[PDB]
Order: structure tokens, then C-alpha cells, then sequence
């Protein structure tokens, strides 16, 4: 139909092949936009016309006004070809730039896909950057090449360039094809086009007579050639149209007897023709002589576009004549044609009935992709694997299996949904009814609304207005309606008035489950639901209700009546559900979490622990305007984080709160949704530019350091310190870098430390962080002492007892297979692209016992202390070598610890602790009374007087030992030179050459290099891949983009952190030494432009809060 | 279709410019090329009068009725009256109300079988009013104002009203009225819709000031 | 403010309307006052008012009025003047009423005009004439 | 606003307890532990800004105790986790 009632719908939605859910990725808006709106009008759905027409690419209405598409909406779909009906339930992506997280949130959750690119601006960069992504997922991906209608006819080029043209984006496809997916069946094709009709001599003889030649036997393909199918088309529409090779084949058939099927061949590929008897052939050529566009057809396209804006009328009819596109009269009454010009296209243009039956047919049921992708996302468990039929229940296999019996609890999909509102401008509040406002209200307008309890209600009086013009005559109409007119666009009162109320926030989801009845149950349990958690390792779940045999904290039994499809605005009822289309929650957004997926059996998959954030782990420093509004602020991110993915509003790494994306040019972005809507917040912003890290790749020669390279001449990386300038404590005669072994509670806490290069592989394998302590230990995931703990051996090379450790180890030999019970942290949040091990020697109960660590061997019997080092290397790592935002490439070794002092007097630095202990000091039973404190020793396993000689926990306390480790490890990598890793990506730009000599002028200016200009000879594009910061960009693709589109496309690419010489510290120390002059470093500079401030996001402390005890030389009586 | 038109470099295409079903009034402002345009767009269709009604700039705000009647207050001297009968066809009834107690256009909204009226206009006054036209006179306001016909854009194929309207007295105004009442607005929200947008059936006429959505909506809501 | 409205300083006037004088709200905004702090446009010389007309944009405050409005600068548009004047036609109109009604200076005025509104006003301002009571 | 610190002490065996009857109700105490030979540690509760006012009662009940413990204004000594 063309309105498509509730009920019809549904029960299409039932019936097979009426799903898969295509994006439409692009640039932000290139007509992509424009394109949308015309298919949406075409197709028969909410009064044709008012679903198109600029209403639905961009879902809010702040997002139409910026240009700026971020959010994702669903909206319905439907076409009638005649017998056959259609569905996509249609999710608008967003088609967001480089280094987002909508983009390819948006991507998974819908089933299908469709890619949009550009005849006259090249393949899109953005598209292609997250469609690699999207090949780990299961979709299909229907090829359509957009803006030829700007290439032959409002440009106006010939059709034999149009061919041209073509082979180069053909190309492009066939790279963007082959990065995870197959290529050859592409080649195979362009070789020679489809599998039938292999000689060109022989098509003079196939096709003077009438026959079906060029056959490909149809065929299921994601984005692969063979002609899609046969029915390959592009999509064009500015002014109503669509093309397509199957129109213009159609046409062709029409004219002569050579049918639609021989043209699928010919007019995909550069054919040309004889006519003689339109004898068509790969021969008859010279220099691209005689091809069939330029002579019919395309030719006619233009003719017909001049016609219909000045009205000659004459020149249409003609175009009409080959069959029937509509001469147009009584639309163009007052001349100035507008809708006219759309309505003659629409007859016999537009490409519906070609693209949606591809997406349809190909797979003949909904119950194939569905139920396939649960391993690529996530399932029930990690290694045991319950989502799937092990694990024996039978609703649970059902909707693996998808489709289910004839009932569902429904679990959800939902990495991304449509905005949280607390009004709803873009849906209906369900005043009529619990649900349902799109046959209901039809229902309404026609008999509630009509005279007979219109008059009822008041259209006699009028709001009693007595003695007037209104009971006079006493009104009563004859069904008065809006409906079968202008096909049931306007009802009595269709646009509710918005009010304020819970049921506010919109979803579209995507459903898990197949069919299920309405009454659906779904179930809150933990902050986690820890029975699909018991099912990671071993199964320790089960089919029983939630908190009896399972155990999990809260326990709660919901019974959610309000879920809806969503036709961008509207309420719809659903008990016919197909496994692949949108059906997400209503009015209510409390019964979820994005941590786990919803539970609504007692097993399920969590299919999301978390989305995605960026790799440099670019933040800002969210503020209240107001203090008043801090509150508001607060409440503000939470909701934002439903609507936009990520933020660190909990769980914070540097400040009360900060905003995070997956990349720098999206962090602006989602600054401005965090103004509009919401709490009605406002913010402040401070932005010293995006963080980087640092490097030490020079220790000195003093102290306890083995492997070193200092020398007695060479004390930086370039040049000298002392030319360089500043951190000269000693002489530059034995490196002044040194000072790198302390003392602190009188030798019962003794260390040195060692901070040489990690190789940049290892690095960048730990960062992909697998070398995770939720593996290892804890009841998260994996197996704590099983087969799992090679796999961390594997990459990092630590054990239950290590004497070789990380540096020597990793070099000689990787890939181990050991098992690991203890550890010194794997960086600071026990995971990162860092690492501590020990290869110290056991003095007394020394260097073992962490944190849950007990193998009862060596340290006696994992006796006392040990804990600290595990601790305070955290503190360590996630602040700066010189107390700012973390280091990265960096292998720390433990040369020698002592716990045991036989110096047996005392400090000064001992006693404070001693008593802050409460406890006297001692370091081998000097003393009586008094043999509990506040150690942490003490508390796991008592003290050690009576189980061996020499206690010596009696004075240094945890606490203090771990704010030592914090600050040690900080004072010995500050006097060193810390070289700066700054976070770059290379740019694989594409443009033209002539101006890409310009656009490098300007790159140079954001301290960017050239690695390689070349010539890409195959495209049309030119191709730099110089480096560039990630804190120099910060909006800067975004401007370089719509200032010159296609002749300068900037994919944005990461590869890995690039070191440059310079050494960013705050304070310059000693001008005489710069006056000798080798560079300004250790000073302000240009690498600390990005180590300026960015310490503070509001911070964990006001700038730097420690307290230490490797003060006063003296007390302690050191050479260190 | 719609055209987004200015005058005086404004928005408003309600106050100078007068559109019905049939008869267009415009003023004599100080710019030609603005009264040209709106001749060129209704040639051999609808006569543009180029007088300044009440000797004055203002004309779709001071007048009323569509093309059985035509309303006009008691501030226009004879002369104009005679020069606006001469302007348009003489099959439609332009007279002259007494007693002037309200500027008219921003108080009769009006179709070609019932009208809007303000109200709180004297009873005789409205009685005059309902002759002129032939047409009914319904007593209702719009939910916060007084004035329909600035409130509400009022034609046969569609009506615009702002979204201050409330549910029930819009429900009921549908009913009363025979056509369905859509809430929205033109002009980047501008509480005046009528004079940012001015609506004859078979071409509608709007401000610059109006979106691409905006204006797609309202040529949704009116039936072309 | 705008500047583009709509049109000229709109053909002969009479002042009298000065600074100081307070005069009626003629509106649905809570005030009821319209205090004229001075006019727009309005150069001078030494020791003389910059005086309102009757359509004269003006600055103003709420004297007295709803709290949220009360203080601050306001500003509006004249409407009726106390005083008499004589027209383009030749002929004299009067009020001993006098009044402004509160608006943006973007040009946009807030609701409905209570009670007969200048036509010269009119003329000018096109968002008055669009919500007018009346218009003489 | 503002976060509390365990200024701590070591009370005397038998005045000790005395202190505790008192101290328990009035003002938050912490880390108690009462023995018969190895003494009474205790942690009253303040800010350093509100130390006048924890210690009086002890004066005016027992005097100064075996060992009294100050920190710093900034920071605890040991990280604070209070309010």
C-alpha cells in the first residue's frame, strides 16, 4: 500500500525475506542526503511524500542545521512492485569522518549494508575505512556508484568518458574488496563480462535472433561481480531520477528485440555496436568507436532535463513516446516547475524494485545472518561456548538457531541508540492507549473526530460560548476528515502536543531472538548479570531462575509492554517478529546496561562489554559554567552515554570526569551534544591539546645499572645535557643522568632500578592488551591456572618465579608456554604496553607475595612484604617521568632488593614512620611490646618474630613502601633524558597532483614529513602518506575535506607513536648552559606544548601530592 | 511547489503581500521590483491591485475573505475602496464595515464556506461581517491568543497553526472547521506563521527565512 | 535593530514622548510599565531629550512589572502618544492614552498588542501589525 | 567539601579504655583495639583543621598519650578516602 497499516506490516515482517538493515555510508553530506530522501519518496510508506522530502538522513534537527550527521535513527521502508513486497526497515547511519565511534557502532548493529560512492569525487575514504571494520561482520553489502548524473549530465560529459570513468572506480571497489574478503571473481569478470557468451563473433549470431544470452545463473554475492545478480544499477538522484544499467537495458529491449538479459553484459562493461541490426560485440573498435550510449539513450537524458524546466512540453512528449514517463500537466499552473520535473522521473526511473529485491532474495529466509554472527560480536562464553546449543535449554537454542518456536523474552543489540530526551520532539507521547499510533490514530480521525462525537464533546458551543454565531446554527459536520485525500497525512490533531513525562527516551535495536508475544518478561540481576558471567570459563550457570541455584547480587523480574519499530516518529505494536529487524525498548531505559547485554533468560551472550575509545586515549576537561549546575552536569554525561558511546563519567583514570572518543576529530564533535538536550547542561572547556608520552632511551653509568650505554662525553641522545640545558646535578665527566639507587627506611626497603628501550614490536603487541589481569586472575573470564596463563607467558615473558626477566629473556627466544602466579603489574591498570619484573635475589622474604599470590616456596613461605612493589608501580606508570601524563616504551627491571637492615640504630625517616605505625622501630628484634601496627604484612599472615630471626615490618609500613616505590621509580627516570614519543598517524591522502604541492605547504606547518609521494597509475587519485600528530589535528581533516572535496580526501590511518629529540620538563633551570648552546630541551619548548597542562583534567590531586624518606643522607648513612 | 519570497528585504509575506483563493492586494511600497515579481508569478490568473490599503503599506493584515466577499475595516476612505473594487472582478462583494472595533485580517480567518472570527467583535458587527461573505461565523480564539488569522493560516486544502496550541480546542477547531489543523510553524520558529507564509491552492507563497524541511512540510500540509 | 525594517524613518512625526516619561505595556509580557531610558537614533544637541515618536525604536526598563523583567535595560516600541500630531493626510491624531509595547531588538515582538496601535507603527514595524488589536 | 585524616596515638593501658567509653558516641573512632599488655591504639577523626577540638577531651580525661602522631594538611600519608 501506500500508508502501510500496523497489522500488514507485521505480518510482512513475519513472512521471509523482509529484513537486512543497509546504512548508507558516504562522506558527512555530499547529496547523500538528497539521494536518501528521493528512494524514500518513491517508496509507499507514512503518505509517500511526507516520508521523503528532506525528513529522514540526519535524525535531529540541530544535526540538518550544522551539517554534522552523528546520530542513528530507524525508520520503515516499503514498496510494492505488484505481487511482491519488499521490507529494510531502513537504520539512517550516520556516515561519519575517520577515527569515529558512531560510524562503526551504526555498521554491527544493522544486518544489512549499502555503499554509496562518488563518480565524480572518487570512492569515499570514510566509508572505506570503516566498511574494513564491517567485513569482521556479518552484512551484505550491495555495491551502488552514485553522482554519474553529475558526470553526464549537469556537468555534461559524453557517455564514452562516463566508461572510463568507471574502470577506476571499479578498481578502487576491487581493492576495498580484497582487504578481508575475496578478488579474483572480479577480475575474472572484467576479463570478460559474465560466464555466457565467450566470443565476440559469436554475439552476431545470438543476437539478430531473440534470445536470453549472457547468463550469470543468478548467484549469491555480498559486493562480488556477477552483474549483482543481474540486476546491477547505479543510483542517481538529484531531481526524482534513479538510471540503473537494468532501466536503460529495459529500454533497449524495448525499441529492438534483443533482450534485457543480453544487456546486463554488454552495458555493465565498455561494449560497442555494428548497427546493422544493433549487432553488439567487443569488436568494431578503434579508439572507443561507435559505443551505445552516446548514440541512444543517454542522449535522450539530457534532452529531457532541458524540456522540463522551461516547459516547452513538446520535447517531453517525445521522451514519453517509448512508453509512458509522463507528459505533466496541471503541475505546472503558474509556470516555475519544481515537483513537476520530480513527478515525471518517478514513473519509470527510479531503481527500487532492482536494489531492495537483491537485498531481499539472496538469502531466502531471516534466520541465516542472524543467527551466525554470535562469535564474531560475543558469546555466553569465552572458551566453553554456551550462547551456542551446548549449555541444553530450549528457547536459548531456538533463537540461536533463530526464528524461534512461538515465544521470546527478546535480548537486544544495542551499542548505539537514538537520542535521550525528556519531552520527545522526535516521537509521539502514547496518549491513545498503552501503544500503538500509526493505525490507531487513522482509527480515531475517522469516527472519534467525525460530527457524531465531535458534536458531543463540544462543536455546538464551542467551549460554552453562549449567546453567540456558535449554538446559532448548532455545527455538526459530515465526517470531517483528512484521510483518503492526500493519502492519511493529516488526521484531527496528528503532531501531538510534546509533553513531560518518564516515557521520553527512543531506541530502535537490533532483536536476537525471533518471534515472540506480547508480555515479554526480561530480568535486572546484577550491575554485570553474573549467571551469563559463571558460564565464561567453566559453566557454572544454568537454565534456573536468577538468584536460587545461580547466584547474583539484586535479583529483579520485570514485564516490559512498550517496544516499538520506529518509523522515525510514531508508536507501532510488535508480536511477529523476524530475527534481523529493528525492535528496541520504549519508554523505559533503566531495565539495560551497556556493560552486558539485556538479561532476559537466565543464559544469554553479553554481547558488548564496551565499544570503543581512542588509541592515543585523547581527553578534555569537562567543567561546570555554573557551580549550581554541577549536579546537572553530572546527571548530563550518564545520558549522553546511552545517545553518544564512551565517556568516563565513572571509573576515572585522571580527573572527576572527563570526555572521550575514538578519535581526535570526534572529541570536538561530541563537545557540542554535550550542550544541547539532556540535563539542559552547559560546559567550559579547557583543551591544552592532546597528551603524548615519553621515552627513556639513555640511562647513566653510576650506580647499579648493567646494561647501559653512558660514557664520559655523551650524556643525552643529542648533543650534551649541559648544552641542551637544565637536570645537572653532578658532572657530565660520568654522565649527569645519575643518582639512580636510593635508601629510605635505614636499609629495610633498599632498591635500584633499570629503564631501557621495550623493541617496538613488543610494544605494540602489548598494547592490543592481552596481557590482561581479569585473564590471569579474578572470576571475570578465562581460566585462572589452566590453559590460559601460557597464552600471557606467550607475549609477556613473566612467571610465578623469574631470574632471566623481560630484556633478556624476549630477545633471545618468545612464545613460551609457562605458567604465571605472580606479578609486579603489566602497566598502570595492571594492563598497557608496559611492564615490572623482578630478577632479585631472596635476602629475607623479599620481592614476592602481591596481591592473591601464594605458592609456598620461595620468601620462605610468601612471608610479608612484596605487595608494595605490585602497588606502587601502578602509581608509577600513569604519571609522567616528570609528574605529567603517561610514558610508553619503557622496560623496567629490578637489579637488587634488600628488606633486612644490620645496621641496628635507627633514622630519623624510620622513626616517623615508626610511629605513625604504631609500633617501635627495629630491624632485628631490638625491642618488647608492641607487635601489632597498621602493615599489611601483619594483617595477612601475621608478623615475623616468632617464625624466623630478624623481623623486619616493624617501622617502614605499606603504605609508606608504596608511596616510595611511586616516588623512586618517578626521582630515577626524571634526572634522565625522557625523549618525546609523540602520538603520530600517517595521512593517505587523495587528491590531484596539482594542488597537493599546496596542501603539503600547510601540512608542514602542523610539524609533519613526508615518508613517500607517489603516483597511483590505476585511479584517479594521487597519493601522499606523510606523517601527522594527532594533538596538531584537531579539526583539521574536517576543514581540508568541504573546503576541496575530492581534491583532497584524507583517510586517516593509524601505525604507531614516532620518537623526536626533544625533552619536555617543566621550569627552564640555568641560563649559562643554554648560552653554550645545543638546542633548547628540559625547558619550555615545543614538545611541551603537549605536556603543558594536561596533567589537570580537574586531576587527581591540585598539581602533586607525595611524601617521601629518601631525604637526609646522613640519618640513613648512604653512598647511594 | 513554493517560491520564498521577501519584501523590504523581510521575511514577512503577510503584511505587505495579500494571497486568497482568489485577488491579490499589495501596497505601494518604495521597492517595484517586489510588486513585479508577484504580478509575474500570477499573470493570466490573479490581479494584483498595486494600492496601498488604508493609503497604507499594511494590506494583508487590515483585510479579510477570500473570493465570495472581500473585508474591509472603516479606516479606508471611499476613493480606496472604489480603486480596489476597480482592481479586482466585480462579481465579488468588497464593502465597507462600520463600526470599527478591531483591525481585520489578523481577527477573521475565513474559508469559502465557514469563518474564524476573533472574538469579542459586537454582535451586528459580525452579523455584517457573515452577510458580506455569505459564509458562517464560528466564535472560537486560538489556545493563548486572541487573534485567528495571524495564529492560523486558514485555507480549504490545509491549516497551519503554531505548536502553543492545545490538544482539545484543535481537535474540536478540525471538527468545527471541516479541515484538519497541523501544528508548526515558519521562519526558524517564528510565532507568527500566517504572515510568514500567505496560502492560495494552487501556488503558496512563504518568507526566505524558512528551512528546506520546514518548507516541505507546509507544501505537505496544503496539497501541492 | 533590525537594521532592515520595513520602511524608513516612515514620512513626517511629532516627538513628545521623552526620556523619562513612562507609559502603558500594551502587551502580554508581566509589565505593565515601559520607563523610556531614550530612544534609538535620536543624535541631538546640548541640553535637549532624545525624544520618542510613535514608532521611534526605543530603549527602556520595566519600572514596575514582573519581577523577572523588573530592573535591567528593556527595550520596545512606541505606540500611542499623549500628545497630538498631523499626518501625511493633513489631519491630527490623539491620544491623552499613551504606550509602548516590549521587544527584542531583533525586530520580533512577543504576543499581542492590547488597545489601537499607531498605523505609522504599523507601517514601520510589520511584527506589530501582524499581532495589532487594532490599527488607526 | 573537605576529607578527613587519621591523626593516630598510643593511649595508656588502663586510661586507655576510659578514653574509648567517652570517645566512641561523641566523635568517630577507628583501628581501636584494646589489650591488656600491649597497650590501646586509636585514630581520631579530623581534618587537621579540627585538631583542637578531638584532643581537648583527651587532655581533660587522661593528658598526652605514650606517641602522638601528626601529618600533613594536604594529604593523609597513605592517600585519603573520607567524605
Amino acid at each position: 500500500m501506500v500508508l502501510n497499516s500496523l497489522d500488514k506490516m507485521i505480518q510482512l515482517q513475519k513472512n521471509t525475506a523482509n529484513i537486512r538493515n543497509i546504512c548508507v555510508l558516504a562522506h558527512v553530506d555530499h547529496g547523500k542526503t538528497t539521494l536518501a530522501d528521493c528512494l524514500i519518496s518513491s517508496n509507499g510508506i507514512i503518505s509517500s511524500r511526507l516520508a521523503g522530502k528532506l525528513r529522514y538522513m540526519d535524525s535531529r534537527e540541530d544535526e540538518q542545521i550544522r551539517g554534522i550527521t552523528m546520530k542513528s535513527s530507524a525508520i520503515s521502508l516499503h514498496y510494492a512492485t505488484g505481487n511482491e513486497e519488499y521490507l529494510i526497515n531502513l537504520i539512517d547511519s550516520p556516515g561519519h569522518v575517520d577515527f569515529s565511534s558512531e560510524v562503526s557502532t551504526a555498521v554491527r548493529i544493522c544486518d544489512g549494508c549499502i555503499i554509496v560512492v562518488d563518480a565524480v569525487e572518487g570512492v569515499c575514504p570514510q566509508t572505506q575505512a570503516v566498511l574494513r571494520q564491517a567485513w569482521l561482520e556479518n552484512i551484505r553489502p550491495v555495491l551502488v556508484i552514485n553522482k554519474i548524473d553529475r558526470l553526464i549530465v549537469e556537468l555534461k560529459f559524453t557517455p564514452q568518458e562516463a566508461y572510463s570513468h568507471l574502470k577506476n572506480i571499479l578498481e578502487q571497489i576491487n581493492a576495498l574488496t580484497g582487504t578481508l574478503f575475496t578478488s579474483k571473481v572480479l577480475e575474472e569478470r572484467a576479463e570478460r563480462e559474465t560466464e555466457s557468451q565467450v566470443n565476440p563473433n559469436s554475439e552476431q549470431g545470438e543476437q539478430v535472433y531473440d534470445w536470453s544470452t549472457g547468463l550469470e545463473d543468478t548467484d549469491d554475492s555480498h559486493l562480488y561481480f556477477s552483474p549483482e545478480q543481474g540486476n546491477v544499477v547505479f543510483t542517481s538522484a538529484i531531481d526524482g531520477w534513479g538510471f540503473g544499467i537494468e532501466h536503460f537495458a529495459r529500454i533497449y529491449s524495448q525499441k529492438i528485440g534483443i533482450k534485457k538479459e543480453v544487456l546486463m553484459k554488454t552495458l555493465w562493461g565498455d561494449y560497442y555496436i555494428n548497427m546493422k541490426a544493433k549487432k553488439i560485440m567487443k569488436g568494431d573498435q578503434a579508439k572507443g568507436k561507435k559505443p551505445l550510449f552516446v548514440q541512444l539513450i543517454l542522449e535522450n537524458i539530457w534532452s529531457l532535463y532541458d524540456a522540463v524546466l522551461k516547459k516547452d512540453k513538446d520535447k517531453i512528449d517525445k521522451i514519453v513516446t517509448s512508453l509512458g514517463l509522463k507528459i505533466g500537466a496541471r503541475e505546472a499552473r503558474h509556470s516555475d516547475p519544481k515537483v513537476q520535473i520530480n513527478a515525471i522521473c518517478s514513473q519509470w526511473l527510479p531503481i527500487s524494485h532492482a536494489v531492495l529485491a537483491m537485498v531481499c532474495q539472496k538469502l531466502p529466509s531471516p534466520l541465516d545472518i542472524t543467527a551466525e554472527r554470535v562469535e564474531r560480536l560475543m558469546c555466553t562464553g569465552s572458551q566453553t561456548f554456551d550462547s551456542f546449543p551446548p549449555e541444553t535449554q530450549a528457547l536459548k537454542a531456538a533463537f540461536m538457531k533463530c526464528g524461534s518456536e512461538d515465544t521470546a523474552p527478546v535480548i537486544i543489540f544495542v551499542s548505539k541508540m537514538f537520542a535521550v530526551d525528556a519531552k520527545a520532539l522526535p516521537q509521539n507521547k502514547p496518549r491513545p492507549l498503552t501503544q500503538e499510533e500509526i493505525a490507531q490514530r487513522r482509527e480515531r480521525a475517522r469516527q472519534r473526530h467525525a460530527e457524531k462525537l465531535a458534536a458531543a464533546q463540544g462543536q455546538a458551543p464551542l467551549e460554552p460560548t453562549q449567546d453567540g454565531s456558535a449554538i446559532e446554527t448548532c455545527p455538526k459536520g459530515e465526517e470531517p476528515r483528512g484521510d483518503e485525500q492526500q493519502v492519511e497525512s493529516m488526521t484531527p490533531k496528528p503532531v501531538l502536543q510534546e509533553e513531560n513525562n518518564q516515557e521520553s527516551f527512543i531506541a530502535f535495536a537490533r532483536v536476537f531472538s525471533g518471534v515472540a508475544r506480547r508480555g515479554k518478561k526480561i530480568f535486572v540481576l546484577g550491575p554485570k548479570y553474573s549467571p551469563l558471567e559463571f558460564l565464561r570459563r567453566v559453566p557454572l550457570g544454568f537454565s534456573a531462575p536468577p538468584d536460587g541455584l545461580p547466584q547474583v547480587p539484586h535479583m529483579a523480574y520485570c514485564a516490559l509492554e512498550n517496544l516499538y519499530l520506529l518509523m522515525g516518529r510514531e508508536l507501532e505494536y510488535l508480536e511477529e517478529v523476524p530475527p534481523g529487524n529493528v525492535l528496541g525498548i520504549g519508554g523505559l531505559q533503566d531495565f539495560v546496561l551497556k556493560s552486558a547485554t539485556l538479561c532476559s533468560l537466565p543464559s544469554c551472550p553479553p554481547f558488548i562489554p564496551l565499544n570503543f575509545e581512542a588509541t592515543p586515549i585523547v581527553r578534555v576537561a569537562v567543567e561546570p559554567k555554573h557551580p549550581s549546575e554541577m549536579p546537572q552536569l553530572v546527571k548530563g554525561m550518564k545520558l549522553l552515554n546511552q545517545a553518544d558511546p564512551c565517556v568516563q563519567i565513572l571509573i576515572q583514570e585522571t580527573g572527576e570526569h572527563v570526555l572521550v572518543t575514538a578519535g581526535e576529530v570526534h572529541l570536538q564533535r561530541c563537545l557540542d551534544d554535550l550542550k544541547e538536550r539532556f540535563a539542559k547542561i552547559h560546559i567550559s572547556v579547557s583543551e591544552p591539546i592532546i597528551p603524548f608520552r615519553e621515552t627513556i632511551t639513555k640511562p647513566p653509568k653510576v650506580d647499579m645499572v648493567n646494561e647501559e650505554i653512558g660514557k664520559q662525553q655523551k650524556v643525552a641522545v643529542i648533543h650534551q645535557m649541559k648544552e641542551d640545558q637544565s637536570k645537572i646535578p653532578e658532572g657530565i665527566q660520568v654522565d649527569s643522568d645519575g643518582l639512580i639507587t636510593i635508601t629510605t627506611p635505614n636499609k629495610l626497603a633498599t632498591l635500584s632500578v633499570r629503564a631501557m628501550p621495550l623493541p617496538e614490536e613488543v610494544t605494540q603487541i602489548l598494547e592490543e592488551n592481552s596481557d590482561l589481569i581479569r585473564s590471569m586472575e579474578q572470576l571475570t573470564s578465562s581460566l585462572n591456572e589452566g590453559e590460559n596463563t601460557h597464552m600471557i607467558h606467550q607475549k609477556t615473558q613473566e612467571k610465578i618465579w623469574e631470574f632471566k626477566g623481560k630484556l633478556e629473556q624476549h630477545l633471545t627466544g618468545r612464545r613460551w608456554r609457562n605458567i604465571v602466579d605472580q606479578i609486579w603489574s603489566f602497566g598502570p591498570r595492571k594492563c598497557g604496553p608496559n611492564i615490572l619484573v623482578n630478577k632479585s635475589e631472596d635476602f629475607q622474604n623479599s620481592v614476592w607475595t602481591g596481591p592473591a599470590d601464594k605458592a609456598s616456596k620461595e620468601a620462605s613461605r610468601y612471608r610479608d612484604l612484596g605487595n608494595s612493589i605490585v602497588s606502587g608501580f601502578q602509581l608509577a606508570t600513569l604519571s609522567g617521568p616528570m609528574c605529567e601524563e603517561p610514558l610508553m616504551g619503557v622496560c623496567f627491571v629490578l637489579e637488587k632488593w634488600d628488606l633486612s637492615k644490620f645496621e641496628e640504630q635507627g633514622a630519623s625517616d624510620l622513626a616517623k614512620e615508626g610511629q605513625e605505625e604504631n609500633e617501635t622501630c627495629s630491624g632485628g628484634n631490638e625491642n618488647q611490646e608492641l607487635q601489632d601496627g597498621c602493615s599489611e604484612a601483619f594483617e595477612k599472615r601475621t608478623s615475623q618474630k616468632g617464625e624466623s630471626p630478624l623481623t623486619d615490618c616493624y617501622g617502614p609500613f605499606s603504605g609508606q613502601l608504596i608511596a616510595t616505590m611511586k616516588e623512586a621509580c618517578r626521582y630515577a627516570l626524571q634526572v634522565k633524558p625522557q625523549r618525546l614519543m609523540a602520538a603520530m598517524y600517517t595521512c593517505d591522502i587523495m587528491a590531484t597532483g596539482d594542488v597537493l604541492g599546496r596542501v603539503y605547504a600547510v601540512l608542514s606547518k602542523r610539524e609533519g614529513r613526508v615518508l613517500q609521494e607517489e603516483m597511483k597509475e590505476g585511479t584517479d587519485m594521487f597519493i601522499i602518506k606523510a606523517v601527522l600528530p594527532v594533538a596538531e589535528s584537531f579539526g583539521f581533516a574536517d576543514e581540508i575535506r568541504k573546503r576541496t572535496s575530492g581534491l583532497a580526501s584524507p583517510q586517516l590511518v593509524f601505525s604507531h607513536w614516532e620518537i623526536i629529540p626533544s625533552d619536555p620538563f617543566w621550569v627552564p633551570t640555568t641560563e649559562e648552559e643554554y648560552l653554550h648552546f645545543g638546542e633548547k630541551a628540559d625547558s619550555e619548548n615545543q614538545a611541551r606544548k603537549y605536556m603543558n597542562a594536561v596533567r589537570k583534567r580537574k586531576g587527581l590531586y591540585v598539581e602533586e601530592k607525595i611524601v617521601e624518606h629518601a631525604e637526609k643522607q646522613r640519618t640513613l648513612s648512604k653512598n647511594k | 511547489m513554493a517560491t520564498r519570497l521577501q519584501y523590504e528585504n523581510s521575511c514577512d509575506v503577510g503584511v505587505f503581500l495579500k494571497l486568497t483563493n482568489k485577488y491579490c492586494l499589495v501596497g505601494q511600497c518604495g521597492s517595484k521590483q517586489f510588486l513585479h515579481t508577484v504580478e509575474n508569478r500570477l499573470a493570466d490568473h490573479i490581479p494584483v491591485v498595486e494600492t496601498s490599503i488604508a493609503g497604507t503599506r499594511i494590506v494583508g493584515r487590515l483585510s479579510a475573505g477570500n473570493k465570495n466577499g472581500l473585508l474591509l475595516p472603516n479606516t479606508c476612505t471611499d476613493q480606496e475602496l472604489q480603486q480596489i473594487r476597480n482592481s479586482l472582478p466585480d462579481d465579488v462583494v468588497v464593502q465597507r464595515i462600520e463600526e470599527k472595533f478591531s483591525a481585520l485580517g489578523n481577527c477573521i480567518a475565513t474559508n469559502d464556506y465557514v469563518a474564524l472570527v476573533h472574538p469579542d467583535i459586537d454582535r451586528e458587527t459580525e452579523e455584517i461581517i457573515a452577510d458580506v461573505l455569505g459564509v458562517e461565523v464560528f466564535r472560537q480564539t486560538v489556545s493563548g491568543n486572541v487573534l485567528v488569522g495571524t495564529y492560523c493560516a486558514l485555507t480549504n486544502q490545509g491549516a497551519l497553526v503554531h505548536p502553543m496550541t492545545s490538544i482539545a480546542d484543535q481537535d474540536e477547531l478540525s471538527s468545527l472547521l471541516q479541515v484538519p489543523l497541523v501544528a508548526g510553524t515558519v521562519n526558524r520558529g517564528n510565532e507568527c506563521v500566517a504572515a510568514g507564509c500567505v496560502v492560495n491552492d494552487w501556488t503558496a507563497i512563504v518568507g526566505a527565512d524558512t528551512t528546506a524541511t520546514e518548507i516541505s512540510v507546509i507544501e505537505s500540509i496544503f496539497a501541492l | 535593530m533590525s537594521k532592515a525594517q520595513a520602511v524608513g524613518s516612515n514620512y513626517r512625526v511629532s516627538l513628545g514622548l521623552p526620556v523619562g516619561a513612562v507609559m502603558n505595556s500594551a502587551d502580554n509580557s508581566g509589565a505593565k510599565n515601559l520607563y523610556v531610558i531614550a530612544v534609538k537614533g535620536i543624535k541631538g544637541r546640548l541640553n535637549r531629550l532624545p525624544s520618542a515618536g510613535v514608532g521611534d525604536m526605543v530603549m527602556a526598563t520595566v519600572k514596575k512589572g514582573k519581577p523577572e523583567l523588573r530592573k535591567k535595560v528593556c527595550t520596545g516600541l512606541v505606540v500611542r502618544q499623549r500628545k497630538h500630531w498631523k499626518r501625511k493626510d493633513g489631519v491630527y491624531i490623539y491620544f491623552e492614552d499613551n504606550a509602548g509595547v516590549m521587544c527584542n531588538p531583533k525586530g520580533e515582538v512577543k504576543g499581542n498588542i492590547l488597545g489601537p496601535v499607531a498605523k505609522e507603527c504599523s507601517d514601520l514595524w510589520p511584527k506589530v501589525a501582524t499581532n495589532a488589536g487594532t490599527i488607526v | 567539601e573537605r576529607a578527613h585524616m587519621r591523626l593516630r596515638f598510643i593511649l595508656p593501658v588502663n586510661e586507655g579504655k576510659k578514653l574509648k567509653e567517652k570517645l566512641k558516641p561523641l566523635i568517630k573512632v577507628i583501628e581501636s583495639e584494646d589489650y591488656g599488655q600491649q597497650l590501646e591504639i586509636v585514630c581520631l577523626i579530623d581534618p587537621g583543621c579540627f585538631r583542637e577540638i578531638d584532643e581537648l577531651i583527651k587532655k581533660e580525661t587522661k593528658g598526652k598519650g605514650s606517641l602522638e602522631v601528626l601529618n600533613l594538611k594536604d594529604v593523609e600519608e597513605g592517600d585519603e578516602k573520607f567524605e
